[PDB]
């Protein structure tokens, strides 16, 4: 402070004034609610409000976002994989047409036709013209018995294992091998005591058993 | 054969993407 | 009014015009030019120094982590419903696995045990009840060798619609049911020796276009 400039005190020692003896109030508790001064009428121009903005909580969040689309994307990802046009031609008779073309259903009635010629070949009488008629001449022959029997009938065996072929390069088959026997007894008793049908004719369901065994046989596939 | 659907909504395939695990929600 | 005699130089006025400018080019470099630095002996500090920073390093990058969780979750989720080893789902015939147990191959074997026991009936002694009405044959032996009557025939007919119940509760496909005509007439060629017995055997496979037909709701039509 300065004497000779006559400096001014401030108002900042009132302010930073610690004691005080100049209040001559008897309550300034009790008395404030004679005045019906209470702090709520206050609190309305005086409390903190609430304030509060984020970015995250109302905007959509990218990264949490995608886990939410993959959760219905993903469930039907396998699901439609499965379906690929809505169709299925092998029908579970013919597997092997996805790799090939299914002939077991249409190979099925050409055979039906074919496997009647067989008895029927007596019932359709040979009309067409044959070249065989001049080298008769030269033999010549007279005696011309009947001899039409065995022939077509032993035929029918050969026709099946011709056919086994087309059929063999089916698929991979894996039925039952060992059901084989149950269907071995089962034609037994089917036969009679006089002539047994069985002896030759298990030769035809045993070669079944190569094909269908043909599920695994590597020795034999070169 | 047993693979027959039943009603699909629209229609959303995809070829297999990314292939690792982190987090779980 | 006068001060061109040389009065005293005023400092009030130097603060007014005290700015200068001897470099007019756009390029600032001429004021380091006054020094001549080097690049050689500078270079000679060139050690540490030249980088950058990340910006999206202060940034989180785990969007895409929320996607990439479901995205093979939710991909097996549909996947566990088929069976991710899938051991003999259909092998060819076991499709009613899924909607029955399968007794077409096991129920197949039972058949060929009673299937013979319609012709061994004969190979072995019967149990009918009467054993007095066979006093001829206790009394002595008279003609007992192979004999095929029609009376046991026609039970092997009787056998055939008892069990397409059991498996008429499958149903399937139709498969052909426009091929049950290439298989007539290929059994109407089978027999051509005197009476063709296939005339009463079809309705045996005609009852099969019913089992096979059942391919369609039977409320559908009626």
């Amino acid at each position: 402070m300065s004497w000779l400039f006559g400096d001014k005190t401030p108002t900042d020692d009132a302010n930073a004034a610690v004691g005080g003896q100049d209040t001559t109030k008897p309550k300034e508790l009790s008395l404030k609610q004679s005045l019906g001064f209470e702090p709520n009428i206050n609190n309305i121009i005086s409390g903190p409000g609430g304030m509060h903005v984020d970015t995250a909580r109302l905007h959509p969040l990218a990264g949490l976002d995608k886990g939410v689309e993959y959760l219905d994307l993903e469930e039907e990802q396998l699901s439609s994989l499965e379906g690929s046009q809505g169709l299925i031609p092998s029908r579970g008779w013919t597997d092997d047409l996805c790799y090939g073309t299914g002939a077991v259903y249409l190979l099925g009635l050409g055979i039906g036709g074919f496997s009647g010629m067989m008895q029927g070949l007596q019932n359709i009488p040979p009309n067409s013209p044959g070249k065989l008629q001049l080298n008769t001449v030269l033999n010549h022959i007279t005696k011309r018995g009947p001899f039409l029997g065995n022939n077509a009938g032993i035929l029918a065996l050969s026709y099946n294992i011709i056919n086994s072929t087309i059929d063999a390069l089916r698929g991979k088959h894996d039925t039952a091998g060992s059901i084989g026997a149950g269907a071995l007894t089962g034609a037994l008793f089917k036969s009679s005591k006089g002539l047994k049908p069985m002896g030759y004719s298990s030769a035809m369901v045993a070669a079944a058993c190569a094909v269908w065994c043909s599920v695994k046989k590597r020795l034999l596939e070169k | 054969m047993l693979s027959l659907r039943q009603s699909i909504r629209f229609f959303k395939p995809a070829t297999r993407t990314l292939c690792s695990s982190r987090y779980l929600l």
